[PDB]
C-alpha cells in the first residue's frame, strides 16, 4: 500500500508531477541518468558495518559460544562474524537449480582440467532478448520456439533471482576457445602450444468491455473474449481471437 | 576444601616475556584467549539444593563481561560485575535477617 | 589485511579468528574453502579467467 | 628527508611472544623500559635560527609525561600532550 501513497504524496507538488505527466515512458531512459579504498578500510574496524532486515533476529542468535555480540538493534546492523556462523553451521538448501543458468562458465572449468599443455617455443541481440523476455518475464512480455518450452519446463518454479537469471541466460544464448586464453599461449616474444580438447487488437481500451486483465489468459472464455489487455508495459488495448 | 586439588587443570600462557610485568586480569585473559573449542554448557550434576540455572547466567554473564571489555574508550584496571538477580541469589543478599 | 580473513592455521589474533578457527576444524575437505573464510589461494597465470 | 636513514639506532624488544598483540603506545613503552643510562641532556649543535631551550623543555616535557601514567587509573589508548608555551611556539600556533 506503501506504493500508492508514495505516487498520491509524489505528485503533491507542482514541479514533480508536470515532469511526470509531460514526458511519455519512451524518454524514460534519458531521465534516469540525471544523478548527480582507504574509506573500505576504515568502516572494517568498526562494530556493526553491515546492513540486514529484521529477520535475522530470529534465525542468528545475539551471542556465540565464546560472548561475542554479532549484531545490536537501534534493516538492522551487522558485523562479519555474523555471515562467518551463517557459512558455518546455518539452514541448508541442497536445489540442484543453482547452477541451472551457469554452465557457461563450467564448460570453461570443463576445457581447462582435459587438456595437454606440451613445448614453449620463443620465436621472435532482439532475437535473444525476445525470447529471454518470454522466458523470465511472462507478465511482460510485447505485442508478440522449442528452447521456450524446454526452458519454461526445466526452471518453472525453481526461480532464485530474475535479474541474475536474465543476465546469465543473455550471456549463454548470445574460435572463441583459442581466444578465451590468449593470456597464456600467446607472449611478448614467446608462443606456448595448448589443445583445449497470437490474437489481434480491434482498438484502444474500451471502458464498456469491464475492466482489463492481464496476460495471462489461456482461458479464451467461449473463445469470444474481446477483452481490453495492458500489452507490453504501456497502455491498454482491446483483444480478438 | 577452599580448592579442588586432584582434579585441576591450568591453561598455560607459554613463557611470557622476561620484561613482562602486569596485572592479574590482562594475564587471565591472554590465558583465556588461548583455547579455543567453547561449546553450549549444560548442567551434568545438580545441587539437589538451589537453583542451577543461575549457575547457568552467572557462567554466561561471566562469559559475556570477560568479552564486553572492548566497548571502553579508557581501558579499566579491575573488573567490577553488573549486580543481576542470579549473582545476588548467589551471593545471598536478600536473605538477611 | 583489509577483510581480515586469514589462513585457519595461523597465529594471527583478530575478531574474526574464533569463528574462522572453529569453521576450519570443522570442515573436511579444506581445499574448497573461499579465500574470503580461511582458505587458500589456487589462482595462477592459467586460472585468471575463471 | 623527512626521517634520517644513515644514522638511526633501534630499541628493540627482545624477541616478543607469538601472542602479542597490542596497542603501539605500550609497545613503546615496553621498549623505552627496557634501556638504562639516561643523563642530564645538553645541547650540542645550536639551529642558529629560533629557541633551542624550547626544544630542550619539550624533551623533558616529553619524558616527564610518559612517566606520569600511573596517576590515572583508568590509563587511556592514546597520549595528548599539554598546551604549554614551548609547544605552542615550536608547532606554529600563533
Amino acid at each position: 500500500m506503501e506504493r500508492i501513497k508514495e505516487l498520491r504524496n509524489l505528485m503533491s507538488q507542482s514541479r514533480t508531477r508536470e515532469i511526470l505527466t509531460k514526458t511519455t515512458v519512451d524518454h524514460m531512459a534519458i531521465i534516469k541518468k540525471y544523478t548527480s579504498s582507504l574509506r573500505m578500510k576504515w568502516m572494517m574496524a568498526m562494530k556493526y558495518p553491515i546492513t540486514a532486515d529484521k529477520r535475522i533476529t530470529e534465525m542468528v542468535p545475539e551471542r556465540n559460544e565464546q560472548g561475542q555480540t554479532l549484531w545490536s538493534k537501534m534493516r538492522v546492523m551487522v558485523s562479519p562474524l555474523a555471515v562467518t556462523w551463517w557459512n558455518r553451521n546455518g539452514p541448508m538448501t541442497s536445489t540442484v537449480h543453482y547452477p541451472k543458468v551457469y554452465k557457461t562458465y563450467f564448460e570453461k572449468v570443463e576445457r581447462l582440467k582435459h587438456g595437454t599443455f606440451g613445448p614453449v617455443h620463443f620465436r621472435n541481440a532482439k532475437e535473444a532478448q525476445d525470447v529471454i523476455m518470454e522466458v523470465v518475464f511472462p507478465n511482460e512480455v510485447g505485442a508478440r520456439l522449442t528452447i521456450t518450452k524446454e526452458k519454461k519446463e526445466e526452471l518453472q518454479d525453481c526461480k532464485i533471482s530474475p535479474l541474475m537469471v536474465a543476465y546469465m541466460l543473455e550471456r549463454e544464448l548470445v574460435s572463441s576457445v583459442y581466444i578465451e586464453v590468449l593470456h597464456l599461449t600467446q607472449g611478448t616474444c614467446w608462443e606456448q602450444m595448448y589443445t583445449p580438447g497470437g490474437f489481434l487488437i480491434l482498438g484502444k481500451e474500451d471502458r464498456r468491455y469491464g475492466p482489463a486483465l492481464s496476460i495471462n489468459e489461456l482461458s479464451n472464455l467461449a473463445k469470444g473474449e474481446k477483452a481490453n489487455v495492458l500489452i507490453g508495459q504501456g497502455d491498454v488495448v482491446l483483444v480478438m481471437k | 576444601s577452599k580448592f579442588l586439588l586432584m582434579d585441576a587443570l591450568k591453561l598455560s600462557i607459554e613463557d611470557p616475556s622476561h620484561e613482562g610485568e602486569g596485572i592479574p586480569l590482562y594475564d587471565a585473559i591472554k590465558c583465556m584467549r588461548t583455547f579455543f573449542g567453547w561449546k553450549e554448557p549444560y548442567i551434568v550434576k545438580p545441587h539437589e539444593k538451589g537453583i542451577n540455572p543461575n549457575y547457568l547466567l552467572s557462567w554466561k554473564q561471566v562469559l559475556a563481561e570477560l568479552q564486553d571489555i572492548e566497548n571502553e574508550e579508557k581501558i579499566p584496571r579491575t573488573k567490577n560485575m553488573k549486580k543481576t538477580s542470579q549473582l545476588k541469589w548467589a551471593l545471598g543478599e536478600n536473605m538477611a535477617p | 589485511y583489509t577483510y581480515r580473513c586469514h589462513r585457519g592455521d595461523t597465529q594471527i589474533q583478530t575478531r574474526r579468528s574464533f569463528e574462522l578457527k572453529k569453521l576450519w576444524e570443522q570442515t573436511r575437505s579444506k581445499a574448497g574453502l573461499l579465500v574470503s573464510d580461511g582458505g587458500p589461494n589456487l589462482y595462477n597465470i592459467r586460472n585468471l579467467h575463471i
